[PDB]
């Protein structure tokens, strides 16, 4: 994702 | 005749006596932030802010806390943002957030601004908000990384974001936990907060103590391999990062 923190 | 706390995992919480119903509705209801001290005290309904004024905790006596009114006719409403819309106040600043961090040009090289400790604290404490307008994971994954530098996951519906011309703090400071920078080896991380005026969002909490003016850094948390998606100045820098390792 192009976004911060995402929990992968 | 009894007084009631409701904490949130954060450490904030709401206080007050409760209705029939046993809620947080009432004139004399407060939010207290994660200092245990700074509030925002007035008229609440189920929990949900409607005019809360500013405070400070002074003394709890028997379980029930004592305010004292700060001067100023300072008041916040719940206010969640939309798609659209960040904030009804975009230049009013979080009372709590404005005693514990400054926006100054970053010490990271060819960063831009970045986002400082106001005094010195220990580990574990709470120190700026990042608010934002809500839009969707697709929105943001089909778009360019140029419009991606402010983007936030929160959870797995929800993007924050602080676009254009918000990325400026003459046009929007009422939160300013999007100034901080990424750092591989950070002294903060991002936590999930659930806060009176901007509901259930993220918070910057440092990791270890800070002192005054240092800069406060989180790691993005990029995909690094889902090479990495991310951007180019992140890449160059996973790569020095991972070298030094
Ligand atoms: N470690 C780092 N190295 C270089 N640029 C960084 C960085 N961390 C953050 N940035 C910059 O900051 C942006 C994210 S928002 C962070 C605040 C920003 N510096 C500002 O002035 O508003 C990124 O798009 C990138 O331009
Ligand atoms: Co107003
Ligand atoms: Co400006
Ligand atoms: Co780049």
């Amino acid at each position: 994702s192009k976004s911060k923190d995402r929990k992968y | 005749h009894g007084v009631c706390w409701i904490y949130y995992p954060d450490g904030g919480s709401l206080v007050g006596e409760v209705n029939e119903d046993g809620e947080m509705t009432g004139e004399k209801i407060a939010y207290v932030y994660p200092d245990e001290r700074t509030a925002l005290y007035g008229k609440f309904i189920d929990g949900e802010m409607i005019e809360g004024k500013l405070a400070t905790l002074m003394s709890t006596e028997e379980g029930r806390p004592h305010f004292e009114l700060m001067p100023g006719n300072s008041v916040y409403h719940f206010d969640k943002s939309t798609s659209s819309c960040i904030s009804t106040n975009a230049l009013l600043p979080d009372p709590y957030e404005s005693e514990r961090v400054y926006v100054a040009e970053s010490l990271i090289s060819s960063a831009g601004e970045g986002l400082f400790s106001k005094v010195a604290v220990g580990p574990n404490t709470v120190m700026s908000f990042a608010n934002g307008v809500r839009i969707t994971h697709q929105e943001v994954d089909s778009r360019d990384w140029a419009l991606n530098g402010n983007t936030l996951s929160l959870d797995e519906e929800t993007v924050i974001d602080v676009p254009e011309p918000y990325n400026h703090v003459s046009k929007y400071c009422a939160s300013l936990g999007h100034k901080a920078n990424h750092s591989f080896t950070p002294n903060c991380i991002y936590d999930m907060f659930v806060h009176p005026r901007f509901g259930p969002i993220k918070c910057i909490r440092t990791l270890r103590a800070v002192e005054a003016d240092e800069e406060l850094t989180v790691a993005y948390g990029y995909d690094h391999s889902p090479g990495p998606e991310a951007p180019e100045w992140y890449q160059v820098e996973l790569k020095a990062f991972q070298a030094t390792q």
